[PDB]
């Protein structure tokens, strides 16, 4: 459970320590450690450098809008389509990996995150026109 | 009890260490002169609204000797150094037997060679054969008709300078990058490195120029009180002493020489620039010194050495014994050409225990030179063609041991300069880096909602 | 107080404006600004820009998972130990500066860290689980 | 609609699409894609990509110290002065674009950046000093 | 006769397999910028471009 323990247990058991892999891969791989230093290694470091932030950003952009600044849960205010996945509520989170679970939704993960965007943040932003001052 | 914790980002704490820093040097001199060997053709300018707060209540200690921000800025310049002469022209097919005879005097102090040789030509098939001229001590003995050789031919290579690079020292900032802050001392008597109680955090440093200079630094920086006197260790006579002065004495140096530039193609497209025929009468290098200022600058000094150095022995003035020509004599780079003034002349004063004249230096000139010390590749310095002057401040002196003496009495500090990363702590004393720490948690009764 | 202006007063007048010191870390050092670029100082400035961001990014990581995603002061649901400091309310906060605080904590400062995370996030966050729709 | 479909057209038009603007360009450039590799395009997409965060950042740290770490629209309580304009509630949102709005707060946008820190965070997450517990 | 670059600059030999045909090089902006190309067909001089992509 240090890093990646549940990776090969229930998507239940994963997500009762999800905390723990999300601290180590921002921080993670010590980065921070004849006169010149333009040598393979330097430039190997920086770039491995600067795609995990630029890994880190392209995913922490996403939650942003999704009203997940600061959690590492959402529930969000979208309907869940059948198409999607057939299986019930005990089917899946008892039964999968998140490995399994990462295939059957790759065809259509990029619905969802457009269907995301929408609800949860560009009308609920807006429903507050009415609620705000009135 | 009952009382919970509560996390603080923007928090003032920081902890001792260092990290890379940069250039930072305004619109200087761009189209009237370009090229420049230390702020090279593009460096990070300066905002002119000067980055500074005062910091109360702090008494953060300070260090100078084991500051890193003088170990990066001997490294910067090196490699900067370099940077500005790999793309020059190479002297390699000057080093052939030379056949020199000494210059006209009316056969009858010699000091230069009217020297020659032949060299490659825009054609490698064809040679040609020039006269130049050449400095002493660039050039020593082989083994009638003297023939000479180029004295860095034995150990090193050769690279001529670029025609058009300025050598003269302009201010670059050392400013912090960002997480970091660089704390200024701002306290006048900051002797030794201890508690600064006057901090102050700023963004960019003062105007820094590197000043290349041996024994006696010129155009530094100093804040009043008495002439300062810095020292890693007071009781170890071995190491070395910075000094700094209350008040710069103003001095001027200069080559009376009227030289010219001939220029002869070797190979394609480079060209050596040497000295030809000196026209208008042959003269000495001299570097004047105001007799009667410094007077009263060796008088304060020995004055605040007392109080520090018992105030009881006896002052001995010497010129720097032993050593070598090059860091021995006040080396340094004015004008293009290299000028080594000759110090012997000024600490021969001693003073102990209770329209005008002006005390002036020989000096000669080196167009060879590899400095501090760097074995790895030598520069020939082309002869700047018309005048040169200097007319520099001097703010500083550099002062080394006083022999053993076993207790006694009698002892003072003839000047040495062997390091060249001492001459940047005279401007680097008062500096050092943080590691800011945004981070900081203090407890307080306080929780947010129970569930969420 | 243009910029660390109470490093040596109070931990209470410090937290009056700890927003300033915020403010500009993350921004600060203007980095934003022959024919070659491959000099020594380009090559400071780049690398000194990379820890700017991933020593920043090191520290807003931490605060996402800890409910403080835009908050420059939450308090935590974390109990605090006797065992870290002894002194009462207004002993510390009428009396020492955050310097001295910060070494007083530097011994156990990571064992605080990790129970942040579990209390404030690794259960907060799912408590939810049975009151989010019920 | 796609990116910037909006520009040309009304604030209020531009303001019910502004998602779309602020996914596309953290993310954009597809930056993620003889055995040297120090030509002069890799160092031209290196730096690049350094800006493509340290804008991003230099922005998202402003909201952060603005109560919105994830949210594309706060409301926030710092009241309007009415030397910034003069134009009534529907005279400036029926009628300009952004574009010529960005330069008739240009003038005057620092200002009102100084004051957003001080009424929404420097004051509203200290004013639960005497609420938080109680 | 004499090669006429050894009178002024030094030469050094183009490699035999280094292609020298023009192929698209696009240029594309970085991240927080975008380029404006103008889609008018009479673009005399430069002005105000009304068809803007
Ligand atoms: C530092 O060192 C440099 C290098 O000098 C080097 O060594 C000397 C010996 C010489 O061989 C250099 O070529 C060599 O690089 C010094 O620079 C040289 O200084 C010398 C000093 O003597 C100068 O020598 C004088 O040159 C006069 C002109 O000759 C030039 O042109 C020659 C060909 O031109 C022909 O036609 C022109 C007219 O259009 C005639 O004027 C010329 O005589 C030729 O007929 C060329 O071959 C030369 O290299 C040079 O470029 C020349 O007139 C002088 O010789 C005269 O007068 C001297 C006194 O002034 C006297 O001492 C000589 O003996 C000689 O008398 C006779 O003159 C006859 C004229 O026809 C001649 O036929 C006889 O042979 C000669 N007698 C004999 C025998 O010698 C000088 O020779 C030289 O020009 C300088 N360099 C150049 C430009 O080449 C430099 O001065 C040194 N430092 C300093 C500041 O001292
Ligand atoms: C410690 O600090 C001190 C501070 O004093 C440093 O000492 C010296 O400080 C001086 C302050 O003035 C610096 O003086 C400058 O000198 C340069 C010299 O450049 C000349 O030569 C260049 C190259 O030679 C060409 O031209 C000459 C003819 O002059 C010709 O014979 C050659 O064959 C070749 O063609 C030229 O590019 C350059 O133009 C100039 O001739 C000088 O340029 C500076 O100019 C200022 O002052 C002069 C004289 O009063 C004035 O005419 C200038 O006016 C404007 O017009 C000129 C002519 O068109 C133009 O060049 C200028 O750009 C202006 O537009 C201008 O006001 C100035 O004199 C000195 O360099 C500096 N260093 C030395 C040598 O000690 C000290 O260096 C510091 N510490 C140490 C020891 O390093
Ligand atoms: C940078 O510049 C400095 C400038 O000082 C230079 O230092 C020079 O160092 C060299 C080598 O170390 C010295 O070289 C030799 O010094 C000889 C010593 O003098 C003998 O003869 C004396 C008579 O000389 C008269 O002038 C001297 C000053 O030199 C003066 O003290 C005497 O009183 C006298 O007027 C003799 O008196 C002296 O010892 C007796 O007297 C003293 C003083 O009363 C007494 O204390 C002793 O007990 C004893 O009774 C000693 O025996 C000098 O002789 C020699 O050459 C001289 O004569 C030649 C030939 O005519 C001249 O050409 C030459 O100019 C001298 O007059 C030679 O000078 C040198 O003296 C130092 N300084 C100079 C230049 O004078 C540094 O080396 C330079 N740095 C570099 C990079 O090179
Ligand atoms: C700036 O830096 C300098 C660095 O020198 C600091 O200067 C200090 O100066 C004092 C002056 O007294 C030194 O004191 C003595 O140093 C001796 C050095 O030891 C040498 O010899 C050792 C043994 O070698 C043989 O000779 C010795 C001679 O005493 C015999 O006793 C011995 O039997 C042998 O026959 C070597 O092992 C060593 O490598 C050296 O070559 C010390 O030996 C000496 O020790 C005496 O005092 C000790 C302390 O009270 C005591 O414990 C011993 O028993 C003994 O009585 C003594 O220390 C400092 O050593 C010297 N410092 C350093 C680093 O050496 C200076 O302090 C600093 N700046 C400041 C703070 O001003
Ligand atoms: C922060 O914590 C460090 C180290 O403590 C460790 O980390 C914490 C988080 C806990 O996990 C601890 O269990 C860990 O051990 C403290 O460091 C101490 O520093 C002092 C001063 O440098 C050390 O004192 C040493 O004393 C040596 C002499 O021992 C004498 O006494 C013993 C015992 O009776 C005796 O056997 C011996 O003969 C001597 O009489 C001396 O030689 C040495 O140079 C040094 O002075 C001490 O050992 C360190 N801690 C420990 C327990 O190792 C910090 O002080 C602490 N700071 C704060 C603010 O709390
Ligand atoms: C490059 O210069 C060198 C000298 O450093 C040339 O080598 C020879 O140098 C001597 C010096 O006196 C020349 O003198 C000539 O000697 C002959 C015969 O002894 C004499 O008859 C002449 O009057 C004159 O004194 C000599 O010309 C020169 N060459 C020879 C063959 O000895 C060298 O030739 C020059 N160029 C190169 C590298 O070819
Ligand atoms: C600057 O001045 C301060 C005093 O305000 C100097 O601090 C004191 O310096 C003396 C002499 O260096 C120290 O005494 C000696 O300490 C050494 C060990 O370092 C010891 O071996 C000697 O026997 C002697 O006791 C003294 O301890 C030191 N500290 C205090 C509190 O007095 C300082 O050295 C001066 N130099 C600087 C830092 O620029
Ligand atoms: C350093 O040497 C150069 C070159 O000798 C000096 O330049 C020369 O200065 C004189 C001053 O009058 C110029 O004036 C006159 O030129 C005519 C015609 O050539 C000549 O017949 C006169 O005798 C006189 O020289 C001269 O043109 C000029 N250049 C030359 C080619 O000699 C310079 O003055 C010397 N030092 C400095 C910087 O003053
Ligand atoms: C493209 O066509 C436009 C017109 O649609 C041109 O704009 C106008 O150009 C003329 C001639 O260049 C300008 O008149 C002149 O202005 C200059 C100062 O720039 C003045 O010195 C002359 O006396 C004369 O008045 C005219 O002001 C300018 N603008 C307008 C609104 O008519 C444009 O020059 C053409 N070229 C381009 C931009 O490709
Ligand atoms: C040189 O030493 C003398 C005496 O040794 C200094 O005069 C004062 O002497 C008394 C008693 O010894 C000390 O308490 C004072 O501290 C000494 N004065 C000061 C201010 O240091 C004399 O001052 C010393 N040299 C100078 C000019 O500072
Ligand atoms: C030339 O100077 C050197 C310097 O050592 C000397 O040995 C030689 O004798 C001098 N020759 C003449 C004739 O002046
Ligand atoms: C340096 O030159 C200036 C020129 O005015 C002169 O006033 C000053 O006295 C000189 N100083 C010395 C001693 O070289
Ligand atoms: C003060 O500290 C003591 C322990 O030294 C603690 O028991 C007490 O509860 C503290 N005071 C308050 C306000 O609780």
């Amino acid at each position: 459970l240090g890093f990646l323990g549940a990776a090969g247990s229930t998507m239940g058991a994963a997500s009762m320590t999800l905390t723990v892999q999300a601290r180590n891969l921002l921080s993670g791989i010590v980065q921070q450690q004849h006169l010149l230093k333009l040598t393979v290694w330097g430039i190997k470091q920086l770039q491995a450098r600067v795609l995990a932030v630029e890994r880190y950003l392209r995913d922490q952009q996403l939650l942003g809008i999704w009203g997940c600044s600061g959690k590492l849960i959402c529930c969000t205010n979208v309907p869940w389509n059948s198409s999607w996945s057939n299986r019930n509520l005990s089917e899946i989170w008892d039964n999968m990996t998140w490995l399994q679970w990462d295939k059957e939704i790759s065809n259509y993960t990029q619905i969802i995150y457009g269907l995301l965007e929408e609800s949860q943040n560009q009308q609920e932003k807006n429903e507050q026109d009415l609620l705000a001052l009135d | 009890e009952n009382l919970w914790v509560t996390v603080y980002y923007g928090v003032p704490v920081w902890k001792d260490a260092e990290t890379t820093l940069f250039c930072a040097s305004d619109a200087k001199a761009y189209e009237t002169e370009k090229h420049n060997v230390w702020a090279t053709h593009a460096c990070v300018p300066t905002d002119p609204n000067p980055q500074e707060i005062h910091l109360e209540n702090v008494t953060e200690e300070f260090n100078m000797w084991k500051n890193n921000m003088v170990e990066q800025m001997h490294t910067d310049i090196i490699s900067l150094w370099d940077q500005s002469l790999k793309p020059c022209v190479k002297l390699t097919p000057l080093c052939v037997t030379l056949q020199c005879t000494n210059v006209t005097n009316n056969i009858t102090r010699t000091e230069l060679k009217n020297c020659s040789f032949n060299m490659t030509t825009e054609l490698r098939d064809k040679k040609q054969k020039v006269y130049s001229l050449f400095y002493r001590l660039d050039v020593v003995q082989i083994n009638s008709n003297k023939e000479y050789r180029l004295i860095n031919c034995n150990t090193s290579a050769i690279t001529q300078a670029c025609p058009k690079v300025s050598f003269e020292p302009i201010p670059i900032h050392y400013c912090a990058p960002a997480g970091f802050a660089i704390l200024k001392c701002k306290d006048k008597k900051f002797n030794g490195t201890g508690p600064c109680p006057s901090v102050s955090t700023v963004q960019c440093t003062h105007g820094i120029k590197p000043v290349v200079s041996t024994q006696l630094l010129l155009n530094g920086s100093l804040a009043e009180e008495e002439v300062m006197i810095r020292s890693e260790n007071i009781t170890n006579n071995a190491k070395n002493i910075l000094v700094q002065f209350n008040t710069p004495v103003q001095i001027n140096c200069t080559r009376p020489n009227n030289n010219t530039r001939k220029s002869i193609r070797i190979g394609p497209g480079q060209a050596f620039y040497a000295t030809g025929d000196i026209i208008g009468d042959i003269r000495q290098a001299h570097c004047n010194v105001s007799k009667a200022t410094w007077n009263e600058t060796l008088g304060k000094v020995v004055k605040q050495l007392r109080k520090h150095f018992g105030n009881n022995t006896i002052i001995r003035f010497a010129n720097s014994s032993g050593g070598d020509l090059e860091v021995t004599t006040h080396s340094f780079n004015c004008g293009g050409e290299f000028f080594y003034c000759n110090t012997s002349g000024l600490f021969n004063s001693t003073w102990i225990s209770n329209s005008n004249d002006s005390i002036t230096l020989p000096c000669r000139i080196k167009q060879i030179i590899n400095m501090w010390q760097r074995i790895g590749q030598a520069m020939y310095a082309p002869p700047i063609q018309g005048v040169i002057r200097c007319v520099s401040n001097i703010t500083g002196l550099i002062l080394t041991r006083d022999g053993g003496s076993t207790n006694s009495t009698t002892e003072t500090f003839r000047p040495g300069g062997g390091d060249m990363r001492d001459n940047w702590r005279s401007e680097l004393y008062k500096y050092k880096v943080v590691k800011i720490e945004p981070l900081g948690v203090a407890p307080t009764r306080c929780k947010r909602r129970v569930v969420g």
